[PDB]
C-alpha cells in the first residue's frame, strides 16, 4: 500500500517518490540529496512547513497521496 | 523535464 509524494526543490523541479506508510523518510531525503549531489543534511525537508526527521514516516505525519514536501537549503549562521 | 518517480 503505497502513496506517491511530490518533492519540490528550490528551483521548482519535482521528483516523485512512491513510499509505504511505514517507510522511514530518511530514505526519501537521502535519495533526493543523492540525485542533487549534496549531503542529505545540507538540506531541510518540510511538510506543511515542519521539518521531516529521519525516522518520521508518512503515517506519523498523516501524509496522503500527492502530498507535497518542500526542500530548502539548510539555514546558516 | 520528464516525470521522475522513484520507488522506495
Amino acid at each position: 500500500e503505497y502513496i506517491k509524494l511530490k518533492v519540490i526543490g528550490q528551483d521548482s523541479s519535482e521528483i516523485h517518490f512512491k513510499v509505504k506508510m511505514t517507510t522511514h523518510l530518511k530514505k526519501l531525503k537521502e535519495s533526493y540529496a543523492q540525485r542533487q549531489g549534496v549531503p542529505m543534511n545540507s538540506l531541510r525537508f518540510l511538510f506543511e512547513g515542519q521539518r521531516i526527521a529521519d525516522n518520521h514516516t508518512p503515517k506519523e505525519l498523516g501524509m496522503e497521496e500527492e502530498d507535497v514536501i518542500e526542500v530548502y537549503q539548510e539555514q546558516t549562521g | 523535464a520528464e516525470e521522475r518517480i522513484i520507488v522506495l
